[PDB]
């Protein structure tokens, strides 16, 4: 599966 | 709410002990406690909203792929209904937290939200929970969905590129997961795929410009966009 | 109980789904409903009442800890009562999972266990759950709460040691939890260390009549009667 | 801390 945005 | 007669100042500040201590469904009852007393978000308060219900909803996708996995392979022994309760039932909890989280974002995040830094970051959530909606969505409502993200994530875009540098952490997090939704939801991987390229080409140009921790901040989302690529192409 | 309408065979099956899917919480209720439905546990669904209980209050203790380091910090600029509301909020969700699982055996798993598998095992676990409820123990409570702990895993001890081979995987398992309950609880490391010491010894003994199956189980847990002695001593 | 049994 795609990598989505990371949490900062 | 239950969270009414709680401060919000000690809400905040038990947001920030929930996620230390990793209790992330209590960290989202904190901040949305904290958005129903009516005021605008801080920078550090959205990401703390962020974050408290990524974890939660990321951990009710994990458990529906796991036991959607489990359904499909059943119809290919017959075991009853058993099977496809449990998975409605983690995928009706799971539409539950993306409809509050939509709720909050329509009553009254969004429309007081006018400068491009927390509008953006706003919008983009409304993609993204439109997104986990569609992940689960098969009746006559997935095309609809569907297209509540896209709308979502496109006006997020248009002001992202009117507003911000190409280098700008939170663009680069939208456009990311546009790129996601193009590749994952929408059936368009040419487009997830441009999309990523010119992301990364027009960061890439604009590093110049950044101190040393905007730079580490930049290209670590640079990096996600890159292993995207790898895997796409 | 809102699964007294679920079938006894059903509620089992998804509780192996929602661990499959690291639901743990819906596992308990659903191990939970299995209980109430009467009848005895097998050995199968007794491992699965322990996996999904201890789970959550692993979930819980580990918080706990969390908060309670940093509230231990803050009383060394003070900061309000937050701190010390939120601990305790963790703690009575602790202390309410630990009372659910002794009213289960209490009522009625302990006293319908005739055979040496199920009462020792429902014993351990009583031991165990008063030794979670002391961890986070100060007031007048305390000093019954630690003698409740002691008296159920020596009533365990007693019946194994009499009725079960030294390597019996749970033997095993009761005597490394009553040596950490020693070390922990009860202030009486040497007593910990004479007990794993013993234990370990006594199950080496006995490896040579096991199969290669059995034997790869035992000496799992003797690791980790080795893995304390080295951090003990 | 001191490691108590694990699941099986
Ligand atoms: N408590 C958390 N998970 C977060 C808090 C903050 C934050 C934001 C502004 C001010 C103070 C803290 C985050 C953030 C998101 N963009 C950058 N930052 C900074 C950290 N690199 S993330
Ligand atoms: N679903 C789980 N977590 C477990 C299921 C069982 C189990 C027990 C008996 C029969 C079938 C399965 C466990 C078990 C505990 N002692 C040994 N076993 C076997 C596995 N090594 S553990
Ligand atoms: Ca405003
Ligand atoms: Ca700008
Ligand atoms: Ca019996
Ligand atoms: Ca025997
Ligand atoms: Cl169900
Ligand atoms: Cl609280
Ligand atoms: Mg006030
Ligand atoms: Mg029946």
């Amino acid at each position: 599966r795609s990598l989505s945005e990371r949490l900062m | 709410g239950a969270m009414g007669s709680m401060e919000r100042a000690s809400l905040i500040q038990k947001a920030k002990l929930a996620e230390q201590a990793e209790r992330y469904e209590d960290m989202a009852a904190f901040m949305k406690g904290a958005v129903e007393k009516g005021e605008e978000l801080s920078c550090e308060e959205r990401n703390l909203l962020s974050v408290a219900y990524k974890n939660v909803v990321g951990g009710q996708r994990a458990a529906w792929r796991v036991l959607s996995s489990i359904e499909q392979k059943s119809n290919e022994e017959e075991k009853g209904p058993e099977v496809r309760e449990y998975r409605e039932k983690v995928e009706t909890e799971l539409q539950g937290v993306c409809d509050t989280v939509l709720g909050l974002l329509d009553s009254h995040l969004i429309k007081e939200a006018g400068d491009a830094e927390s509008r953006v970051f706003y919008l983009k959530m409304k993609g993204d929970y439109y997104r986990y909606l569609a992940e689960v969505a098969t009746g006559d409502d997935k095309k609809r969905i569907i297209d509540s993200a896209r709308s979502a994530y496109q006006e997020a875009m248009d002001i992202s590129k009117k507003e911000m540098p190409p280098t700008n952490p939170i663009r680069l997090g939208l456009a990311l997961n546009f790129s996601v939704f193009h590749y994952e939801i929408a059936n368009s991987p040419e487009e997830a795929i441009s999309l990523a390229k010119t992301t990364f080409d027009e960061a890439m140009a604009d590093l110049h410009t950044l101190s040393e921790d905007s730079y580490k901040d930049s290209t670590l989302i640079m990096q996600l966009l890159r292993d995207n690529l790898t895997l796409w192409t």
